[PDB]
């Protein structure tokens, strides 16, 4: 029901494959001037943060804002990290939960077990670094 | 951070300028609506050397245009990559600086200063703390060397101790446009030694020999004139804005480049500039881009360094080349052409190593030197300015406009002194 | 409480602590994010649970080479605040990082480095790595020095300065920036090595076999000779030698301490297939001429001490009778009033070698630190470089202008000509 | 046109694999 | 996480590997997520390696052998130059002695299937049919691109054709063999590979 | 709860004062059918402030409109927003006073202030306990200087103890209509500093540097100026609509702002303001506002405020927005600009920050400040009445109405003693 | 032309709903 990557052919991702780790909602929309440079800077932070330990210890939900499939396609085609099928009703839910209209966007918002806010971080102009993995470790 | 601030004078800056900020930007990948693109974050990390934010997303250039006649900002506007700058920032003219040095510089010069000056105060204490000045601007001309050399003394009074670099063009030795050229170029070099850190030269007749062999162009027009000025432009500070194996500022290729005060302008090159049907039967490695560095052929100035010895010279290579092939080059160059240098200064190349190319290539070098054959043209446009003030030809509209005869007289003691400097060291 | 502290400055000392910090990494098997999945503790410092944070300091007002060290993947294994980097780069000037941009970080740095020092107490000693060459390295790591110097004077302080090169400049200030550095560093340190940049040039043409490397190939194998010299801190050892006795063994007279430095075997997996590495050569590839790291032909001088930290699978009873091939054999000279000049040590680690690297997996190796009378030639050619250089005064406006006035041009020449007489008096 | 290039650092300094 | 993590074959490494510790865990304390040694792939499918004569031979028979993916073009002329050199290193270099010591799987780059067999008549190592699409898995893996016609996901180009780079028993890439890198040890570089070392396994 | 009750005088109020009921409208997101659209409570949550429930679920403003001639009236229900309004609470004049302010408080107004304060007493005492009146008008006039100051004489003398917030647009400095100023203006006065709470002047001439130069509109139009001075008149009531991180209402700022209960004239500016092509590039911070707000051309007051010093200043920041920049930039302009505020009441900024900005901006200020560079308002208003008088120029209207000599004097000297009584502390 | 409502108080914003401690 959400969607994790590869090449070829699209693979969900196991419910079980959060344990322990911090959850971090990410929301873009392709085109955006502020996304544009948001992207680069928190796929390097993945890469670096996540790919010391043998154990994986973030992990980042993409929720995209844009209006056509084919667009958000292509910028999936772009991000390493998860995301969610445009289609789904989740995506929807989720915006109209965690109050982002359609400036506020780029943001990002870790969450905890139960899915409530655990923090919320924009990005309105050295701040990825505020988020810290050892906050919500889950059970 | 350290940011560049950017000023763009006279008929002839303005032009380089458009074509400067349109080869920057493509580079760094920022769309001309603003928007960048590219997803690469070395191309990203250091971007307020040039540009800032602009509470969108989008950014906008810290450049400064500055003119008094009005056809050439719409000129830019209406160019491509021109809707990048601010409308404030454009300072027009109505007037017109009719290539009169003392008008561009005085009469309707000092209307402007002030409008001039406010917009680059705004653009300078916004910051973190800048670092340079870098104007582009023309010797030849009215409003270039009046207007923008006016810029060049009152920004320098007002912030004495920061570094600022000039991109002049100069009057050709050849043939001549704007027929005051030496009253132009003598009534600006003495402006530019008292006020300017580093002037590179650029002269036009070389560049068409450049366009004559290396290039095999046919019909270049004022694009890729100013293009492949625009090569020169972004070599020079593509070490500031990306990392490197040895990296190095515009402050750094100062401090050991100027060895004496006064001597500071620089002769440019740029490597490889192939032609098109030679471009596939060519190695391009790093004992090959040094032959072309100490090619006479391939000096972006007008002069020919064989008849002199280089002072200094730096190198600034750019790509992921291995720095033994680089450090050994530069004394290969050096004992080979041991009759080229001067001896009283052991092992006077400079090199610096960044790890980014310049876009659609794989290797590329920028040469900044300083050379005593630069006295040519300090010779060649002196004694046209002796020439034709021993009849007093065309004072009348200097004299008539407030520089009387002290000045005339002592701008020519000071370039002809700097005649003398250049032949003393060799 | 017996532990070391290291200090990089200027982008050759970070790069050069870089790869430091690879083979540290690798050697002691910490895992990039700073935990392991005591030999550890003379290194690091336990931040809890299980997370090592590393005793460095890196120090650059040039923001470039400590941000992409800060952006790189070795983000976490620092503590976030020991990289502390200034605003504008101190430019090829010894005047510029010692008065006018120096002073700025200078007392966040030395605020930096007291709580490292006082988190125990009777600390061993200090490693500087800078380039000399430069201006933020050399004027600035004076400053680190001598501040230093006035605070923790009970301590020894290790140089690693890579020395400017005979031939290779990329720089053409280092003539002024060597001479207002000798001054403002002899007296101030400790222990100080030469290296050379053509020198290990040679070195990897000669035996690795490449033509044109990179600094990253400089440094690595750099960072093999100063594993291998702080090898008895960390691991046990038949017979180890520490920090703290290197003016005891090394240093003659107080003011030369000026060291070279040499390692062997350095090969591919090329030809250690093709070789076997016996004591008899290893001892006999150290001290050839054409190995060490600093250009320094040893036969136009005369050596006075020598320090071989063998490390691996070496046995005691084959480096007595190793040494004494040395002494019998004539081509090296050694002094006369110095009777016995070879120190031996022995450690249980073989080296380590990094993945991807290209030095190759060898049983057993020296790392050799040694005394000559050879250093003449060092300091000569670069009082020979200065004196021309102001023989009528060229690049001094930029001194004058920023501070160092006139006459330290002149009294650290006359105190360089102090060091190359000294040499010359201690040879007869 | 795309950009492809990387700096020393970066493109060096892989995590390597630790040794047993 | 080797070679890089944008990477097929580590994506469904991990994917397998996941699903069968999530089953071992449901069937029976074990980590979650496993550790890198705890990821184990059998790297080469079936029909994946064939010989001169056509013949398909399982991964099994690597054991004990330096193996090297060696990526090519028909048309490239630095492939032109590398390929007679290559042919003689692997024929010196494994006549000498008692085992096979060396062995090359060949990745074509070929604009079509009458170039790759055109182009793989002239070698006689192993190679990897052009249809089975562990190639373009492994060459997006090893991240040799040949121009920019794929986009990455911020890894830089390491290498492109012609590559030859040595490999370990779990797919980590031991080392790129300099012939068109930053060394550009062109034809001379080949002679770099550590075979007693690299051991496949 | 709180309630503002808003009376509306002259044709100059009403044109005014039709844009507070558009500015409010969309910010409350009332639709002018009477209903509302824009689905949000915030709005919702604090709007008997400024309207009332009708028993239909439509919002009637609570506000008060008269005049002495129907053609303004006729252009106020007639245009957008024209039906929320009541009839009723429109009264109305059939003769008109003529620009003759003896008529305009005597004569005409005499037998409709009985008819408008009846209406206002069922709007102030029809609640449950008010906050205070605010009152739109002009000096030049007669119709709006006339009936409106009647009426802020007759209502103190019911409500004593609430507060007044009243626009008067001046007379002209350069150039004005409507010869009788002086006459207008210094009669109106000296019951303006006795009835008012708080006056905050706006000028005409002011408004036309503003719209021409920041603004940089080509065509002014009076609805393009109006909308601006309705724009920084929601600014200093916001915060009692919208909650936020400081909170502060007009008591707030009437405790604060006014040392001695003579000197209550204030100055009005606003910020942002940028033309239409630059909200695409100009980067929205708290520290370029503050720049933009210590400025004389961001002034809605026709003064220099550097020829004399701010005796108490105050700026209402809307928005989203952190503190310390509000805090610390309100720091560093005392600070930095000595002798441009008075010693003896060391910092002499309030700051007030609201949560919620006015729509299409995102961080917004609105700046009252009490300065002792009002003298030029009052010395060149007094010497054109004191040149104007000398000899009896247009008496014999005022005196034709029931007035006399003698309250001209007094006029003049209520008014003299207010020039000194700056001066004194100055 | 109508504007959409796009800003709330700061209560509001950050005063949310929090994880509650295991
Ligand atoms: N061995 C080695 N030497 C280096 C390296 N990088 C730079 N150098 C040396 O550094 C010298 C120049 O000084 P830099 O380190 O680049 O700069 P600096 O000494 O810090 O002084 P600044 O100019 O202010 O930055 C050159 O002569 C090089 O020999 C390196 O990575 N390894
Ligand atoms: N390289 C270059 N030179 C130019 C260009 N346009 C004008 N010039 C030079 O400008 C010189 C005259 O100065 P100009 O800019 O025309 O006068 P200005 O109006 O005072 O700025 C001539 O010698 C031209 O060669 C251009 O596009 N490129
Ligand atoms: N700002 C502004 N001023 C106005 C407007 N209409 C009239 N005025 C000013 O009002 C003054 C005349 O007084 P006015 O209020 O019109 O007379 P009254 O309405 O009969 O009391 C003139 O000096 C005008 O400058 C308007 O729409 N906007
Ligand atoms: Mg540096």
């Amino acid at each position: 029901v959400v969607k994790r990557t590869q090449q070829g052919n699209y693979v969900p991702v196991r419910p079980d494959h959060f344990a322990g780790v911090s959850v971090a909602l990410f929301f873009a929309k392709a085109g955006h001037s502020k996304c544009a440079q948001i992207v680069p800077v928190v796929r390097q932070f993945y890469k670096t943060t996540n790919f010391s330990g043998e154990k994986a210890v973030i992990e980042i939900i993409y929720v995209s804002l844009d209006k056509d499939e084919q667009d958000f396609e292509r910028v999936r085609a772009l991000m390493p990290w998860c995301s969610v099928e445009y289609k789904s009703c989740l995506r929807k839910k989720l915006i109209e939960r965690y109050r982002v209209p359609n400036t506020a966007i780029p943001l990002l918002i870790v969450i905890g077990p139960n899915g409530e806010e655990a923090g919320r971080m924009n990005f309105q102009q050295f701040v990825l670094q505020r988020w810290d993995y050892r906050f919500n470790k889950w059970p | 951070m350290r940011e560049i601030v950017h000023v763009q004078g006279g008929q002839c800056g303005n032009q380089i300028g458009a074509k400067f900020w349109e080869v920057i930007s493509d580079e760094h990948g920022i769309d001309p609506t603003g928007t960048y693109c590219g997803d690469s974050d070395l191309q990203l990390e250091r971007i307020n050397v040039f540009y800032n934010e602009a509470t969108g997303g989008r950014f906008v250039p810290r450049a400064i245009l500055m003119d008094l006649e009005p056809g050439t900002m719409d000129s830019v506007r209406a160019g491509p990559f021109g809707q990048l700058f601010r409308p404030d920032n454009f300072v027009f003219g109505q007037t017109g600086a009719g290539n009169n040095w003392a008008k561009g510089h005085y009469t309707e010069g000092a209307e402007l200063i002030d409008s001039v000056l406010d917009v680059v105060r705004k653009e300078a204490e916004g910051c973190d703390c800048l670092q340079g000045f870098q104007i582009t601007h023309s010797l030849g001309g009215g409003t270039g060397s009046g207007m923008g050399t006016l810029l060049i003394s009152k920004v320098r009074e007002e912030y004495p101790d920061r570094i600022m670099e000039t991109f002049s063009v100069f009057p050709s030795p050849k043939v001549s446009d704007t027929v005051v050229e030496p009253y132009n170029a003598t009534l600006s070099v003495h402006q530019l030694v008292e006020n300017a850190d580093e002037v590179q030269v650029i002269d036009n007749e070389a560049l068409y020999d450049i366009c004559f062999r290396t290039l095999k162009l046919t019909t270049p027009t004022y694009g890729d004139l100013n293009h492949l000025v625009s090569a020169a432009m972004s070599g020079v500070t593509c070490c500031l804005r990306f990392p490197g194996q040895l990296n190095s500022d515009l402050r750094k290729l100062a401090v050991n480049l100027i060895p004496f005060p006064r001597l500071h302008f620089f002769l440019i090159g740029f490597a490889p500039l192939t032609s098109r049907g030679s471009q596939q039967y060519r190695a391009l490695s790093v004992p090959e881009l040094t032959q072309q560095m100490f090619d006479a052929k391939n000096m972006m100035c007008a002069s020919d360094p064989r008849h002199g010895r280089y002072l200094t010279a730096s190198a600034m290579f750019r790509g992921r080349m291995s720095t033994k092939e680089v450090d050994e080059q530069m004394l290969n160059v050096q004992n080979k052409n041991s009759s080229y240098f001067v001896e009283w200064i052991p092992n006077n190349m400079k090199s610096s190593v960044c790890d980014i190319p310049p876009k659609g290539l794989k290797m590329s070098v920028t040469f900044v030197g300083n050379s005593t054959a630069i006295q040519e043209m300090f010779k060649r446009v002196s004694d046209q300015f002796t020439a034709m003030f021993r009849r007093k030809a065309f004072l009348h509209w200097y004299t008539g406009e407030g520089m009387d005869e002290m000045e005339f007289t002592e701008a020519e003691s000071n370039m002809n002194d700097l005649v003398s400097e250049y032949q003393q060291y060799q | 409480m017996r532990e070391v502290i290291s200090i990089h400055v200027g982008q050759a000392g970070i790069q050069i602590g870089n790869a430091c910090w690879e083979l540290f990494c690798l050697e002691h098997g910490i895992q990039p994010d700073g935990q392991m999945p005591d030999a550890f503790n003379t290194f690091f410092s336990e931040t809890g649970a299980g997370k090592h944070v590393p005793r460095c300091v890196f120090l650059d007002l040039e923001p470039t080479v400590v941000d992409e060290v800060r952006t790189g993947t070795y983000r976490h294994l620092f503590h976030p605040e020991q990289l502390i980097s200034g605003k504008e780069d101190a430019a090829n000037n010894f005047a510029r990082g010692h008065y006018t941009i120096g002073k700025e970080i200078v007392d966040l740095s030395l605020d930096r480095i007291r709580k490292l020092a006082d988190n125990c107490t009777g600390l061993q000693g200090f490693l500087m790595f800078n380039a000399v060459g430069g201006g933020t390295g050399s004027g600035l790591g004076c400053l680190l020095l001598e501040r230093l110097s006035v605070d923790y004077g009970k301590k020894s302080k290790l140089n690693f300065c890579s020395w400017p090169s005979p031939q290779v400049s990329t720089a053409v200030v280092e003539p002024y920036n060597s001479v207002l550095s000798t001054h403002s560093l002899l007296e101030h340190t400790d222990v100080a090595v030469m290296l050379d940049n053509e020198a290990i040039y040679d070195i990897c043409r000669r035996n690795l076999d490449i033509e044109r490397p990179t600094y990253t190939n400089l440094n690595r194998l750099i960072a093999q000779v100063i594993s291998s010299l702080t090898a008895s801190l960390r691991f046990d050892g038949a017979l180890n030698v520490d920090v703290t006795e290197f003016q005891t063994n090394l240093v003659p007279y107080p003011r030369i301490h000026f060291m070279l430095s040499s390692y062997a075997p350095i090969i591919s997996a090329e030809k250690a297939y093709h070789e076997q590495l016996s004591v008899a050569e290893i001892t006999n590839s150290a001290f050839e001429p054409a190995s060490m790291m600093a250009k320094c032909d040893p036969r136009h001088g005369k050596y006075m001490a020598c320090c071989l930290m063998y490390r691996g699978d070496v046995v005691p009873k084959d480096v007595n009778a190793a040494v004494a091939t040395i002494k019998t054999k004539r081509t090296i000279q050694f002094v006369d009033w110095c009777p016995t000049g070879f120190k031996c040590g022995i450690n249980y680690q073989p080296p380590t070698v990094v993945p991807g690297g290209d030095l190759a997996k060898v049983m057993r190796a020296v790392c050799m630190i040694s005394n000559s009378t050879a250093i003449a030639e060092v300091f000569s050619r670069m009082d020979h470089k200065f004196d021309l250089m102001y023989a009528k005064r060229a690049f001094v406006h930029w001194y004058v202008g920023e501070g160092m006035e006139e006459g330290e041009f002149s009294e650290a020449r006359e105190d360089l000509a102090a060091l190359e007489k000294d040499y010359e008096e201690v040879g007869i | 046109l795309p950009f492809n290039a990387q700096s020393c650092y970066r493109s060096e300094y892989v995590a390597k694999p630790l040794p047993p | 996480s080797q070679p890089v993590f944008a990477s097929p074959l580590n994506v469904e490494k991990r994917r397998l590997n996941e699903e069968r510790a999530l089953m071992q865990a449901q069937k029976a304390n074990i980590q979650l997520p496993p550790n890198y040694g705890d990821m184990d792939l059998i790297l080469f499918p079936e029909g994946s390696l064939k010989n001169s004569n056509n013949t398909v031979i399982p991964q099994s028979h690597l054991k004990g052998k330096s193996v090297a993916l060696y990526f090519a073009d028909g048309a490239d002329p630095k492939c032109a130059s590398l390929l007679p050199f290559l042919l003689n290193y692997y024929r010196t270099m494994n006549e000498g002695g008692a085992n096979q010591k060396i062995e090359i799987i060949f990745v074509s780059l070929d604009r079509d299937r009458e170039a790759f067999e055109s182009h793989r008549a002239h070698m006689p190592w192993l190679s990897i049919d052009l249809e089975n699409p562990l190639t373009e898995i492994l060459k997006r893996h090893f991240r040799v691109m040949k121009e920019y016609e794929v986009p990455t996901y911020g890894y830089g180009s390491r290498t492109g054709v012609p590559s030859v780079i040595v490999i370990g028993s779990d797919g980590r890439e031991a080392q790129f063999l300099p012939i068109c890198s930053g060394l550009e040890e062109g034809d001379r570089a080949l002679l770099r590979w550590d075979w007693r070392n690299t051991k496949f396994a």
